[PDB]
RNA sequence: UCCGCUGGUUCCUUCCGAAACAUGUCGCAGCAUGACCUGACUUGAGAUCGUCGGUGGAGUAGAGCACUGAUUGGCGAUUCCGGGGUCCCUCGCUCGCUUGUCAAACUCCAAACCCCCCGUCAUCCUAGAAAGUCGGAGUCCGGACUGCUGGGGUAAGCUUGUAGUCCGUAAGGGAGACAACCCAGCCCGUGGUUAAGGUCCCCAAGUGUCGACUAAGUGUUAAUACUAAAGGGCGUCCCAAGCCCCAGACAGCUGGAAGGUUAAGCACUUCAAAGAGUGCAGCUCACCAGUCGAGGUUUGGGGCCCCGAAAAUUGACGGGGCUCAAGUCGACCACCGAUACCACGGAGUACCGCAAGGUAAUCUCGUAGGAAGGCGUUG
RNA sequence: CCUGGGGCGGGACGCCCUUGAAAAGAUAUCAAGGGCGCGCAAUGGUUGACUCAAGCGGGUCGGAAACUCGCUGAAGAGUGCAAGAGCAUAAGUCAGCCUGACGUUAUUCAGCAUAGCAGUGGAUGACGAGACGAAAGUCGGCUCUAGCGAACUUUUGAGCCUCCUUGGUGGGGGCCAAAAAUGACAGAAAAGUUACCCCGGGGAUAAUUGAGUCGUUGCCGGCAAGAGUACAUAUCGACCCGGCAGCUUGCUACCUCGAUGUCGGUUCUUUCCAUCCUGGCCGUGCAGCAGCGGCCAAGGGUGAGGUUGUUCGCCUAUUAAA
RNA sequence: GAGUUUGGCGGCCAUAGCGGUAGGGCAACUCCUGUACCCAUCCCGAACACAGCAGAUAAGCCUGCCCGCGUUCCUUACUGUACUGAAGUGUGCGAGCCUUCGGGAACUCUGGAUCGCUGCCAAGCUCA
């Protein structure tokens, strides 16, 4: 039978390309966010710590507090709000 | 050797040898400007550095060129003169507004009673404040130049004109 | 300006399709609606191509429309008279010029409906099985909707 | 059985061989017949398929025998080059009880072909052509699938 | 007694109206919890079913060998690890240049849908957005059509998924009948015009128009569980291209296949006109001469039709029948034909208004079920 | 209990990874590849120093097998073990020092999208203690994702609360934490048989007929490889390909379980042609006789007996044929 | 006030890599010189560390060039092909496929470009 893992099904969405794996870019790591501040998920398999679940992957999250290094995300699965919690290694801003 | 087009070429400063990025990382975290000490085989650099997306900036640095105005005589890239260099930057970075900063040695070796930390010792001797132990702390005579007797007696100008920049340049920063 | 009529029921329709209609306000076949050419209500018409008909319309046919088939707020015709008192210019013609001009809204007239419940189509239409481009009547009529606006007047 | 049973495309394609258990493999034993050095001939023609059908390998297998026999008794033994293009990459698995566990065992090998992709491709002279193009005519008899012939090179040098 | 199992459970109208799915369960014919439906209340300003633009997620179709594995030859060298008849030399793997194929657990590449967020338009919204609390359930046998080459399977009106829409719970109109195919979502009556589909009769309206095809009663069968293939046709109708062609071809009619060779044909110096040879040693074609006097032959791509094509009560284009059509193809015209659409008059409902009354393209179908209002019997 | 009826088989009965899965999420089958019920005081933590696999070249019997030097080398190695992902001044290797494989405690995730759901994890933090390090930092084990279990009960650890008027002694009760297991893994202390069977239901589900399908069965076709002294096609028809019938066995579960009386024979009637005989033709490797193969043709005929319950099949003697 | 060079720290992480040729250093950098000391080698002052007068730009480094390999980008053709969103009384015996409107590749090909761009600070010189 199939399993119900955290990491299940994710070969694809955490997995780095060709050019740009092994180290990452530093600058992505002190990447300061404000509050309420719009941020994309874009999940750094490198980094493999305060990384959010590979299902939150692709979602833009509202910055509403921080934890010590991570930072809390209201983000949305569906129907329903989620407080996700992530480093600044897997978020990167919203441009306008 | 970019064989094909599954090569993964190291970052720029990393093919060049000049930065870690692990510890580029590890440094950047504290959130506080980093005293990067550089050394070169004639002179010594000191500089404070502050990370943004756009690339460092440098907010305050004194190389071994200053130390001529001075009053300073001697060769530019010992002990003493990482010494001085370290005090000057300590005393020039009060004055614009800085007095924090956790060390950066970079790629250089650490070991103790070396230039990187007597130009330490010169920065923490000078009211800048840096997170530091005294066991990598060089000896005073180390600072005040006590090789001299070894093999050259005209080295033995070294410790009075360090004496002599150190009063000089209290002085000009207070 | 685009007029777009509706030519086909909502029974079978997907649901975003369906809401696509219900927004231009084409709730039953034969229900035409005037809206603005920006791109957004080009792709909106776009969307539900398959089921309604749009074109360019003319000043006479939409003169036309709104003599024939105008009504306000309980459901009551539009002529000359409300026309002229709740606007500038001399006739529904002039108004119709006015509109297609741009320098007039059908939002202009003070409480009229913005869906004009036409006629079937006197002596039928192409067929709601093909399009405009495949022998049919829905998709795109371009100018040629008049023609069609003409025959459910 | 029949070629009817592995023949229509409705399934996708079961090739990783290192996930499945021992393929009989196919009984197909070359692919280049004639001559393979003489890159000089005039005017060539391919057999193309005109649907989308999985040939078996011993289809791919009888063609590719009643094709280079009837080349060789035609146009010599080193007269023409026939190529045939594709290998069956596809594993045919049959369902050897119902319909409990019915995932089959691997049966036998064959070619995935899509329309208009070329089977055989046969190099021939001048004088050579009409033989060359009624042995391939023999040889998609053999195919499961409509085969219509088509001239690669030298459509001027036939007519 | 008990039963999760069977059967039954008695009046009318109005409003709204599902689920046959997930997790746990000695759970699989049951139940609980959640989704979905319903009623009320609190709250007080936004919401996103839809479009357009942008910041992001892509790793599916497609494509390809750049990784992981397969896979086909040719050419030139691995002087080396190896297989064979002074390790004299044979020689398969291995590595490059040029070819030939692939992947569901491959990707240097890489869409269209799609998803999060922002802006805009659009629609809903103080006659109450999103949120919250509580009352009531039903429901966890589903099924079908159109896609995903969905997975499995030889296939199945098979089994198991996913997106949308249907039947269930869906009338009326039409396909001969048709749960779910097309029009259409439907309060009552009248008038009109159209939708789907049809107009030779059965049957309201075309023995309709233009240009061709079919000679088989083929066909007169949108989708489809209701419709036979491979292969072939000098059947017939077209498009295009080679070849010979009024310095006279093609197919028929007149002189010859005479020098040769019996290399026992059928196990040349040089002539326009005769071979190591097509045929039942004369008996016969290929081939030059003349002749009527103009098209002939080969190939490729197409339309329809034909053979391939055999089943059991007599029978099914719906039936009659139909042949420049009443069939097929490319177009066209006019008419018929719904409860749809329009209009008129009427009923009910929703919300608002003190009330008169106002609005409704944005109200009127309905199973399980919730809510409301009434009729009736006995006292 | 699941189960293409049940049983036998198996566990898709708990946990983890890739595909299926249709580029957000979700997504089933006795779907495919499988794995786990552990191992480790170092195979752990941190700092420093280095870079691996595999080739080419040099070095003495140290061989094409060791160890050593140079060059190529973004990884082709290693990281305990499935699969996938991560990692190179390293998440690898070696060495120094150590025990963070620390006590207590709060959120949000995901098991269980949307959207309730157990004990558990796994990511952020907080209080108190440290290790390594110049410091930044890292360390809540072994790079990330499996390696495990409710209530009750007992035992154990630290300190406290309590026992029925009051105080004491022995002994109980309790709070917090740890261990002992229910693998049917959201947790019964659990073997069969019934043809002597009974009851309630099911076409929600099988033998049965019927319908769908046609692998298999019966009958064919295309191309013809060839055998036929020669000669594919008088005759036989390989390989490969395409069919029809539904007359054998399968597959399925659509109808029927408040019953459609289930094999074979007998009696009687009818139907199809894919024709055994009778009628008409064509070919022959047809001299005649007698065959062989094919086409048209369903008007008639197609029997009697031995074994066996038989269908089928064999055997007997007739017969135009049986 | 501005510019060139040099150094340190970088950002984007190949348009930046791999490869080949030609030029330069006054200041700087490096190579390079020793081992009293600080520090150090699982041995070696090779690296690290320290103290440095020379000598050398031969390398690091800087400037210009070469399309060769890799990458990125444009460009013509393939091609509006593959694939696909929506609808379809369009079509096939069937596996399926077609028309309309809306998107739209990858490989390859033609002709070309790319042998990095840029941010901060400091040392110098040359400002008008
Ligand atoms: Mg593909
Ligand atoms: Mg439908
Ligand atoms: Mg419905
Ligand atoms: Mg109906
Ligand atoms: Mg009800
Ligand atoms: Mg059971
Ligand atoms: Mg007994």
């Amino acid at each position: 039978t199939n399993s119900h893992g955290e990491k299940r099904c994710t070969r694809y969405k955490l997995q780095k390309t060709v050019r740009e794996r092994g180290i990452s870019p530093v600058s992505r790591a002190i990447q300061e966010f404000e509050e309420g501040q719009m941020v994309h998920i874009d999940i750094d398999p490198s980094v493999q710590k305060g990384m959010p679940n590979p299902k939150f992957q692709g979602s833009t999250g509202k910055v509403i507090g921080q934890r010590g290094r991570s930072y809390v995300l209201e983000v949305r699965s569906g129907n329903a709000m989620k407080e996700v919690f992530s480093l600044p290694q897997h978020l990167k801003p919203q441009k306008y | 050797m970019a064989t094909g087009p599954r090569y993964k070429v190291p970052f720029r400063r990393r093919r060049e040898g000049r930065t870690n990025y692990h510890l580029r990382l590890k440094l950047l975290l504290s959130r506080q400007d980093r005293v990067v000490v550089r050394k070169s085989s004639r002179n010594v650099q000191i500089q404070l550095i502050a990370p943004t997306p756009d690339g460092d900036i440098t907010y305050s640095s004194a190389v071994s060129n200053e130390l001529a105005k001075y009053g300073y005589t001697g060769a530019t890239g010992n002990t003493t003169a990482a010494y001085l260099t370290g005090l000057l930057f300590g005393l020039k970075s009060l004055q614009k507004g800085y007095e924090g900063g956790i060390l950066d040695i970079g790629l250089q070796a650490s070991s103790a009673g070396s230039r990187v930390y007597a130009a330490l010792k010169g920065v923490v001797d000078s009211g800048f404040e840096i997170p530091c132990s005294p066991e990598v702390f060089p000896p005073d005579e180390r600072i005040r130049g006590e090789h001299i007797a070894g093999y050259r007696e005209e080295s033995s100008d070294l410790p009075e004109q360090f004496e002599a920049t150190k009063e000089k340049i209290f002085a000009e920063f207070s | 300006m685009y007029a777009v009529v509706r030519l086909r029921g909502q029974v079978n329709v997907r649901y975003t399709i369906e809401d696509t209609m219900k927004m231009l306000r084409l709730h039953k076949v034969n229900h035409c609606v005037f809206v603005p050419e920006n791109p957004h209500y080009k792709g909106m018409v776009q969307k539900v191509k398959d089921y309604v008909a749009y074109g360019k319309i003319d000043a006479k046919t939409l003169a036309e429309v709104l003599e024939n088939r105008g009504r306000l707020e309980g459901d009551t015709r539009l002529t000359e008279e409300y026309i002229r008192e709740n606007t500038d210019y001399d006739s529904i013609q002039a108004f119709a010029e006015a509109v297609i001009e741009g320098k007039s809204s059908l939002k202009d007239i003070p409480k009229l409906k913005p869906v004009f419940r036409l006629h079937p189509p006197r002596k039928g239409h192409a067929g709601i099985k093909r399009t405009v481009q495949q022998g049919g009547v829905l998709g795109n009529h371009d100018e040629n909707i008049n023609v069609l606006l003409h025959k459910m007047r | 059985k029949p070629g009817s049973m592995y023949r229509n495309v409705r399934q996708r394609s079961f090739t990783r061989r290192k996930y499945m258990g021992g393929v009989p493999g196919s009984q197909v034993i070359h692919y280049d017949m004639g001559d393979k050095a003489n890159t000089s001939f005039p005017v060539k023609i391919s057999l193309i398929v005109e649907e989308k059908c999985q040939i078996r390998h011993t289809a791919l297998e009888a063609a590719r025998i009643t094709a280079n026999r009837h080349l060789v008794a035609d146009t010599g033994k080193m007269g023409f080059y026939m190529k045939l293009r594709v290998y069956p990459h596809e594993v045919i698995r049959e369902n050897k009880s119902g319909m409990r566990r019915a995932f089959g065992k691997n049966v036998g090998t064959a070619a995935r072909v899509k329309p208009m992709q070329k089977i055989f491709t046969v190099a021939v002279e001048k004088q050579n052509f009409k033989a060359a193009k009624e042995a391939l005519w023999h040889a998609g008899q053999k195919l499961p699938t409509p085969c219509r012939i088509v001239v690669d090179e030298g459509a001027e040098l036939v007519q």
